[PDB]
């Protein structure tokens, strides 16, 4: 519902991964994923260019 | 649809609209008057919808200033008329009608294309202003970008659609530019060797 | 303080023609727009019967012979009918319906459509007089009038359901056919024709 | 002088969490204007802490001074720190 | 403050381009077309909102 | 992609008045009514034309994939019927409050029975059941006027194996 | 049932299911298919003789033109108004570029009320002349919009004696905005329109009485072909 | 609150006369002159609170997806009502809840 | 009536898949493409128009060209010798060919003159594959084994080349 700021509804998993997630902490726990695999290849090139100027 | 002006800087915070063919932006209510409303209470009759919220008005009281020396329609049409990127030198009256084409059509054409019916654009115009209002005065967040139901995805359909069209216009040019080559030497062409 | 810009004081000396009106309003000069839905026809010709049998017009396409039907069985109506004491008096097949909520509602045989009515000011009526180029005002139009069916169950609705949903569903406008031969054969016949005429020009030219 | 008069409502709960007087701001205003505006200013002890002025068609220029009050009157402080914290810190002497 | 630009409008009397040079003031609510070769000058009101393109159009509308 | 003639002519039979006849210090309380993103109109009575339209389109009278949002916050109705809309399908809860079956799914045994059979008693397949408005697809821009129960176990109100779901004790009832 | 004979059918079907509005019983019996609820009046749907040989257009004024809006034009004309309801237009075109409206009313209440009096109680073969005089008052910016098909509005006025309501068919919409006359043009306007207009009512002619019966033959040839 | 033309529709700029001392809203576009009623010419809100509880609807109860409580209503004393936060969307905006009764349809508070 | 199970949901998704299957959206979009688009785009633009206000007794001279019909055939094979036959995939496949199908449009010329026509090919359109205008959509399953083809293959692309 609208106005919701209870735990389970803005991202708190209470499953764990033995037990299995419900579709909402699942697509939430994806959006985290997605989030962490986003942010590692875009760092990644200005990591690269800084490294290569200090080296230079 | 433009908003000048920052938050307590550069006096006064006008509203230009950008229009498509014409250099340089626009004051709302020049274009408002071009379309054919005049008074400037019915042009905040078409902008706004509730006479007691007091903080839109003001917004829209400098736009009504800078606004004020024009004060009919056929001088601003004439004052777009000037900025349509068209050739130097075009006469006034011939500017206007620019004008009047310029505006009757490629200003909002999903609205319609028809003349006499600017009414309907009016008020898109004011719906447009009341939207961008209710963003400015903080009542409302900006418009999410990344909204999926604000998006669209093109199959096989539309590309291949799009594909013909450029296609299609360039074989229909070179049919024209055949038949003005042929029409020189004045014979009556099979016409099944202008297409390619 | 606007003076007056006209203060000439001419006057024309024109007499309008008037006519004796068949009816003449009580109370109030008040009359009631009403938008015409495409479901409802006037047809302010007497009802003929066997023109109107004469007339009946079929078309292969099932979805406009459904509307010609649907708007000719709810168009309004009025013939002559023979009173018993040898009179001749207009009969009319649409009526007006008011609850006891006040509403109204336009009823044309078993069907009724109700009424929605929205208050509009500063909107008259006026009569045209062409041949002196001056408009005659009439009478006030207070309301404006939309015609809603009443109801899912109606007949007119379903009808014009079915005609708009079975409209849209027809959509076919290339024809296949069949190719015999090269689609290219006839381009290079006609440019190998070309080509030797070219030559025969060329050569008639040279021999000019 | 004008007919024209600016009068400006402050909040009392900010004001006396700012820990200012109301005759400080009167004399910020006095010294950044000189006698070009005479002004006035209610006591503490008022419901409604005001302070009024009077400049001595003017209207927009009045507007315009409004603004320019609004913006850069600067009661105390040092220009360009915004805000300030208080911070334990764990020092081994 | 007068405001003195270069423009490339074509003069209708020598007929010669880019020989056309703008100078309004607005301070004074005028502007002034002036012919580099002609040296005929044309004045016309302007208002806060113009622009040389303005002048021209007026100065197009004198002219005829 | 449909076309919008149809739409319009239903939004005019039902009362929908033009933007020639409107007038925003009488219409203080109308709501605009947008197709395809053309304010065309407005009206009084939102809630009977949503329940027609809705109503029409789940007979089969409008397409499926028709779009139809109702923004009561902000007082307008949007009508989509633009291609390259991506949509999905969801069962239909009875919410009328006169009707017995309310909170309760549409679709019941003898669908599934028809279904299997492949037949009706008097071809039955998907598209039967979406015309007799126990499946309807909506849109992403449709979905945030519309509330879903994520199991059809959810529509009716300690073992350390099993996953836990979530209480929604926020509200007191939900339809 | 695309049998033209089933057509047939079922108009005389509808045709004889007309209640009678002085029947109470059968009038009580109807019932709203939705609503439910009983019918209290009823009225005749029938058409105008007299008046389909003029044409009628729906008048009404955009924005600023409300005559309410304008309160010291609505003083003078008076706080419905006979005034109003008496008004005459007087559409002039100087050319097809410029074109307005000319308004005039009937200042004095006494004058005005005579003349609507004499106007809605022609039944008979005497019309007084009424040299009525007509001031002009304001002028308004006009457009057109036609209509395809002749019966796209029609306007109902209802005659409670009779349980009948006659309507009559509506040829265009013509809308009016206000419009401000440029001062360098003032020397034009002032030998385009008139300070008064005066109006006087006389018997109409035999020969465009008999015109206007000709045209309302289309509608009603019982009562009103030549012989 | 800022009124208009009576006779060309423009706005009513205020003038003072020096000779009179009065405040009067003129026309620039002609010669009209009404008499000001009040001497607040303009009123600047540093910190408003305007539309936060402005945003209010009739129709608010048909919405399925509004929580609701049972909370009691202060004129009919309904036990069902529908609540939501501020509709103001500033930084500074609290999280204080309005509620609407079914029957009565008025926004109040819980303090 | 009786609750609805997981079980009955899943037959639900069957009716669905056995309905609509996985590659309907570009079989579909092919189609309308296929069978309205070819035709509105033609029809966009449907007259070419020429004009000579030829003097050399002055005769205004209007020359111009509609737009009728569009003709689409099922794919064709045009081999060197110049006979053609009926194109497969397979074959396409195999000897590097485009599946193609030829467009033919009406084409009427008018010859207007104030003193004060069959079809046409216009190209060829690859054919999406197991679409409506595809040979292997009407092929039962016996038929698909003789043309090499698998019943498995789902269609929705282009063989260029
Ligand atoms: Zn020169
Ligand atoms: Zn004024
Ligand atoms: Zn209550």
């Amino acid at each position: 519902t609208k106005d919701d700021f209870s735990p389970e509804s803005k991202g708190f998993v209470e499953n764990s991964y033995l037990r299995g997630l419900t579709p909402q902490e699942f697509f939430f726990h994806a959006m985290a994923g997605r989030e962490g695999l986003i942010d590692t290849a875009v760092k990644t090139a200005e990591t690269g260019y800084i490294q290569r100027r200090l080296v230079k | 649809i433009k908003l000048y002006g920052r938050e307590d800087k550069g006096t006064g915070r006008t509203i230009k609209a950008t229009l498509p063919y014409v250099k340089q932006d626009i004051p709302i209510v020049i274009v408002f008057r071009a379309l054919g409303v005049v008074p400037d209470g019915e042009i905040l009759q078409h902008i706004c919808y509730d006479e007691n919220d007091w903080q839109m008005l003001e917004m829209l009281k400098p736009c009504i200033e800078e606004g004020f020396v024009i004060q009919d329609k056929e001088v601003a049409l004439d004052f777009i008329g000037r900025r349509g990127s068209a050739a130097l030198g075009i006469r006034r009256e011939k500017r206007i009608q620019y004008a009047k084409d310029i505006l009757q059509k490629e200003l909002l054409p999903h609205i319609t294309q028809e003349e006499g019916f600017e009414t309907r654009k009016t008020f898109f115009l004011g719906y447009m202003v009341n939207r961008l209002l209710l963003c400015a005065l903080e009542r409302k967040d900006q418009d999410d970008r990344d909204h999926f139901g604000k998006k669209r995805l093109d199959l096989a359909g539309p590309l291949l659609a799009n594909l013909f069209r450029i296609l299609f216009r360039k074989l229909t040019r070179e049919i024209y530019r055949y038949m003005q080559r042929c029409i020189e030497t004045d014979r009556d062409f099979n016409l099944n060797l202008a297409v390619k | 303080h606007t003076k007056s810009v006209y203060d000439n004081g001419e006057t024309l000396d024109i007499s309008l023609p008037i006519h004796p009106k068949s009816h003449i309003p009580q109370g109030k000069q008040d009359r009631w727009v009403v938008k015409l839905p495409d479901f409802l026809d006037i047809n302010a010709e007497p009802f003929d019967p066997r023109p109107f049998e004469m007339n009946v017009k079929t078309h292969e396409d099932k979805n406009q012979e459904l509307l010609d039907k649907l708007i000719a069985v709810n168009t309004v109506r009025w013939r002559y009918a023979k009173s018993e004491t040898g009179g001749i008096f207009k009969e009319t097949n649409s009526q007006i319906i008011q609850w006891e909520d006040g509403t109204y509602s336009l009823r044309v045989g078993s069907e009724i459509f109700d009424m929605f009515t929205t208050n509009t000011d500063d909107n008259y009526l006026v009569s045209e007089h062409n041949e002196e180029g001056i408009l005659m005002t009439e009478s006030t139009l207070s309301k404006s009038v939309k015609l809603v069916p009443a109801s899912f169950q109606s007949t007119t609705h379903q009808k014009l359901a079915k005609a708009l949903s079975a409209k849209q569903k027809k959509e076919s406008y290339a024809r296949s056919v069949v190719t015999k031969e090269d689609p290219e054969e006839r381009q290079r016949r006609l440019e190998s024709q070309e080509n030797e005429r070219y030559r025969l020009e060329r050569r008639r030219k040279q021999a000019e | 002088q004008s007919p024209w008069l600016l009068r400006l409502e402050l909040d009392r709960a900010r004001m006396l969490d700012k820990q200012l007087t109301m005759n400080q701001v009167a004399d910020k205003i006095s010294e950044v204007f000189s006698d070009d505006l005479f002004v006035m200013w209610s006591e503490d002890n008022a419901d409604k802490l005001i302070i009024r002025c009077r400049v001595i068609e003017e209207d927009q220029m009045l507007k315009r001074i409004e603004a320019h009050m609004l913006d850069l009157i600067a009661l105390r402080g040092i220009p360009g720190i915004s805000k300030v914290y208080m911070v334990k810190h764990k020092v081994s002497v | 403050i007068k405001q003195k630009l270069e423009t490339q409008f074509t003069c209708l009397f020598c007929n010669h381009d880019n020989s056309v040079v703008c100078t309004l003031d607005k301070k004074n609510s005028i502007g002034l077309l002036e012919c580099k070769k002609c040296n005929l000058s044309f004045q016309a009101p302007i208002n806060s909102l113009s622009q040389p393109i303005d002048i021209y159009s007026d100065w197009i509308d004198a002219c005829e | 992609g449909s076309p919008s003639e149809p739409i319009i002519n239903f939004l005019e039979e039902w009362g929908m008045e033009p933007l020639e006849d409107y007038d925003p210090a009488q219409h203080t309380k109308s709501t605009r009514i947008f197709v395809n993103g053309v304010w065309t109109g407005i009206h009084r009575d939102p809630s009977m034309l949503v329940s027609t339209m809705r109503d029409l389109r789940r007979s089969g009278a409008i397409s499926p994939e028709v779009s139809i949002i109702r923004d009561i916050r902000e007082r307008e109705f949007k009508i989509f019927t633009d291609v390259g809309r991506v949509y999905r399908p969801l069962f239909i809860v009875e919410d009328d409050e006169s009707k017995d079956n309310k909170g309760e799914l549409r679709i019941t045994k003898e669908h599934i029975r028809k279904i299997q059979q492949g037949y009706d008693d008097d071809v039955y397949g998907w598209s039967s059941l979406v015309t007799s408005g126990v499946i309807e697809y909506v849109d992403g821009e449709e979905e945030e006027t519309i509330m879903i129960a994520m199991t059809p176990e959810d529509l009716q109100t300690n073992d350390t194996a099993k996953r836990i779901k979530p209480e929604m004790s926020t509200s007191s009832h939900h339809t | 049932d695309t049998n033209p004979r089933s057509q047939l059918h079922s108009v005389e079907r509808t045709f004889d299911e007309v209640i009678d509005p002085r029947n109470k019983n059968r009038l009580q019996s109807l019932i709203h298919p939705r609503k439910k609820i009983k019918a209290v009046k009823a009225w005749h749907f029938f058409p105008d003789t007299s008046t389909f040989d003029q044409v009628f257009h729906s008048l009404k004024f955009v924005g600023s033109a409300s005559l309410s809006k304008d309160r010291p034009l609505n003083e003078q004309l008076g706080q419905v108004n006979a005034s109003i309801l008496t008004s005459l237009f007087k559409p002039i075109e100087i050319n097809p570029h410029n074109k307005w409206i000319s308004l005039y009313a009937v200042t004095d209440k006494l004058s005005a009320e005579s003349f609507r009096k004499s106007f809605n109680s022609i039944k008979d073969d005497n019309i007084v002349n009424r040299h009525v005089i007509y001031d002009h008052i304001k002028d308004f910016d006009q457009m057109f919009r036609g209509h395809k098909k002749l019966f796209e509005d029609f306007a109902i006025s209802f005659d409670d004696i009779s349980d009948r309501a006659f309507f009559v068919p509506i040829v265009g919409r013509l809308e009016l905005k206000k419009k401000r006359i440029v001062p360098g043009l003032v020397d034009m306007v002032n030998r385009t329109n008139y300070a008064h207009i005066r109006m006087d009512l006389r018997n109409p002619s035999t020969q465009e009485t008999a015109i206007r019966d000709s045209r309302r033959e289309q509608y009603d040839p019982v009562n009103y072909s030549s012989i | 609150s800022f009124r208009f033309c009576l006779e060309c529709n423009n706005m009513l700029y205020p003038k003072e006369d020096k000779e009179n001392q009065r405040l009067l809203y003129s026309c620039r576009n002609c010669d009209y002159t009404e008499l000001a009623e009040d001497p607040k010419v303009y009123r600047h809100e540093l910190i408003t609170n305007i539309g936060e509880t402005a945003g209010i609807v009739d129709d608010i109860g048909q919405d399925p997806t509004l929580p609701r409580s049972d909370k009691e209503c202060p004129e009919c004393h309904s036990r069902d009502c529908v609540f939501f936060q501020s509709q103001q969307r500033r930084k500074d905006t609290n999280m204080t809840l309005f509620y609407v009764c079914l029957n009565c349809k008025k926004t109040f508070r819980d303090e | 009536d009786d609750t609805i199970t997981t079980e009955d949901c899943w037959t639900v998704i069957s009716a669905f898949f056995e309905e609509k299957g996985l590659v309907s959206q570009q079989l579909d979009s092919f189609d309308e493409f296929m069978e309205t688009s070819i035709q509105d785009l033609v029809w966009e633009e449907p007259r070419l128009i020429l004009d000579q206000p030829a003097q050399h007794d002055n005769i205004n001279k209007r020359y111009e060209i509609r737009f009728g019909k569009i003709y689409l055939s099922r794919p064709t094979m045009t081999e060197a010798d110049g006979t053609t036959h009926a194109m497969f995939p397979q074959e396409a496949r195999l000897r590097n060919l485009t599946y193609s199908s030829p467009v033919y449009l009406d084409m009427e010329k008018s010859m207007f003159t104030s003193i004060d026509g069959n079809k046409v090919h216009i190209g060829k359109v690859p054919i999406m594959l197991r679409s409506k205008f595809c040979s292997l959509r009407t092929l039962d399953e016996v038929d698909l084994y003789k043309m090499k083809e698998c019943p498995y293959d789902m269609g929705g692309y282009f063989v260029i080349n």
